[PDB]
RNA sequence: CUCUGGCAUGUUGGAACAAUGUAGGUAAGGGAAGUCGGCAAGCCGGAUCCGUAACUUCGGGAUAAGGAUUGGCUCUAAGG
RNA sequence: CCGCCGCAGGUGCAGAUCUUGGUGGUAGUAGCAAAUAUUCAAACGAGAACUUUGAAGGCCGAAGUGGAGAAGGGUUCCAU
């Protein structure tokens, strides 16, 4: 909702932040096995639950 | 004799005899388009935006019974395209359509 | 091209519905190339953009 | 790359694949049937026939439920239809390896089909929503196409 | 039904118009003989003016029942 | 990695509506049929029933298929 304290604000944050692909050299680096973020969430498929 | 160009009556009534209310104008324009491609013999042929808004004038299913129309078979010069003759055909309002005959239309 | 928000934007600043919104459909290069609305204005003040009128509902018949 | 049949003539032959590709597996492999053993100018008129609905794909193995037309009595058979996407692909792939044989230096107007395979590709998962809260599974059937020309007198 | 505003027919399109369906409708003459059963459908329906029974806790029953009229146009009279 | 002499055992599968994983016939089948409806031209593009623009025919019909919020969602907003 557009009301909202600062506490879940600062979740939702955090949230966003997490939510982004790794980075392409990531996987050039010796010993490498991550080949794609699996902790990736969509808005509409999982929810936060809070 | 490629570019050619001539008049017709189409009776749309007895082309879209028995086709249902919601199908009775967009049947019109393909019995038209291949009216067009029997008569001039080529596919790629071209309804003049007129002759829509003409067949749709009075609605989706009361299809006036009669058009004429202007075949006027013209050069696909401009593009490389695989059909080189293409058809434009385009509305001629009359005031009635009785003694109309098919007839050529001079440059 | 994809004129969504030339359409979008031409009917905010005309204060108008996106129905009463009138793109040239042969200039449509010229518009499309123009993303703000200082560039909108000045295709309505060209020419480029119209208003349409209001579709006509005439009460005479009730007169 | 193995093809299941080494070719008779290696220099006189010319060969293409495609791996994962999203055409029907039953639709492709009745058409496949169909242009093997044709002369490639017979085979990519016959395939642009059945995109235009004039020459049908006669289905003799994958044939449950398939309609009955009067272009099947040119094969011998009741059933056919006129798979477009399988003929889209298989021209595609006809014209790959005519681009090898002039690539190697052969004459395209004497190609011949003489091996042509399609396998079935790994599936990939799709979901469909059932009755009472079920999910089945909405599975895709890609194949894997291979073909060998050689030239013939 | 239309204007302002919105939309592209509700996750597809083309061709045909078989049976059986699902939804809608009509049917000579008869009129519930159908069926467990008038189920379903059908009949009725607004308004104006008439006219309204048994019974009754006198409040109702009651839009009981039953009947007539109804458009368009041109006027007349009345109501500030 | 195995033979032979001894030692030891979580030691031999066809079944248990067995467990887990995989795969078929069904089958290119059922189906993609609730809420009237699309058509013409052009553009971009390798590619257009479906995108965009224009034109036409329609629908929602102010108790809206309109315009804004609360809860809930949490970036879905906007541009490329
Ligand atoms: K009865
Ligand atoms: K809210
Ligand atoms: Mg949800
Ligand atoms: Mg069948
Ligand atoms: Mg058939
Ligand atoms: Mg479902
Ligand atoms: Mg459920
Ligand atoms: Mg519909
Ligand atoms: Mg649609
Ligand atoms: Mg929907
Ligand atoms: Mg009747
Ligand atoms: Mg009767
Ligand atoms: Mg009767
Ligand atoms: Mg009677
Ligand atoms: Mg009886
Ligand atoms: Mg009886
Ligand atoms: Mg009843
Ligand atoms: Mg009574
Ligand atoms: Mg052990
Ligand atoms: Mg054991
Ligand atoms: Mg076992
Ligand atoms: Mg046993
Ligand atoms: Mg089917
Ligand atoms: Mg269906
Ligand atoms: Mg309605
Ligand atoms: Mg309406
Ligand atoms: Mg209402």
């Amino acid at each position: 909702s557009s009301h909202k304290t600062f506490r879940i604000k600062r979740f939702l944050a955090k949230k966003q932040k997490q939510n982004r692909p790794i980075p392409q050299w990531i996987r050039m680096k010796t010993g490498n096995k991550i080949r794609y973020n699996s902790k990736r969430r969509h808005w509409r498929r999982t929810k936060l639950g809070l | 004799n490629e570019v050619v160009t001539r008049e017709y009556t189409i009776n749309i009534h007895k082309r879209i005899h028995g086709v249902g209310f919601k199908k009775r104008a967009p049947r019109a324009l393909k019995e038209i388009r291949k009216f067009a491609m029997k008569e001039m013999g080529t596919p790629d042929v071209r309804i003049d935006t007129r002759l829509n808004k003409a067949v749709w004038a009075k609605g989706i299913r009361n299809v006036p019974y009669r058009i004429r129309v202007r075949l006027s078979r013209k050069r696909n010069e401009d593009e490389d395209s695989p059909n080189k003759l293409y058809t434009l055909v385009t509305y001629v309002p009359v005031t009635t359509f009785k003694n109309l005959q098919t007839v050529n239309v001079d440059e | 091209s994809m004129l969504r928000l030339q359409k979008r934007l031409a009917s905010s600043v005309l204060r108008c519905g996106k129905k009463k919104v009138w793109l040239d459909p042969n200039e449509t290069n010229e518009i499309a190339n123009a993303n703000s609305r200082q560039q909108i204005r000045k295709l309505i003040k060209d020419g480029l953009i119209i208003r349409k009128p209001v579709t006509v509902h005439s009460r005479a018949r009730c007169r | 790359v193995r093809y299941s049949l080494d070719p008779e003539n290696p220099t006189k032959s010319c060969k293409s694949r495609g791996s994962n590709l999203r055409v029907h597996f039953k639709n492709t492999r009745e058409t496949a049937q169909a242009i093997k053993g044709m002369h490639i100018r017979k085979a990519t008129k016959y395939l642009k026939d059945v995109t235009l609905q004039k020459q049908c794909v006669p289905f003799r193995r994958y044939n449950g439920g398939v309609g009955r037309c009067a272009q099947a009595k040119q094969w011998g058979w009741t059933q056919g239809r006129w798979p477009k996407k399988s003929a889209e692909f298989l021209l595609h792939m006809l014209k790959n390896a005519e681009s090898n044989a002039e690539l190697k230096g052969l004459d395209v107007d004497s190609l011949v089909i003489e091996h042509i395979q399609v396998n079935k590709a790994p599936k990939m998962r799709r979901r469909t929503y059932r009755a009472h809260g079920r999910i089945n599974p909405y599975m895709s059937s890609p194949c894997h196409i291979e073909m060998i020309l050689t030239e013939k007198e």
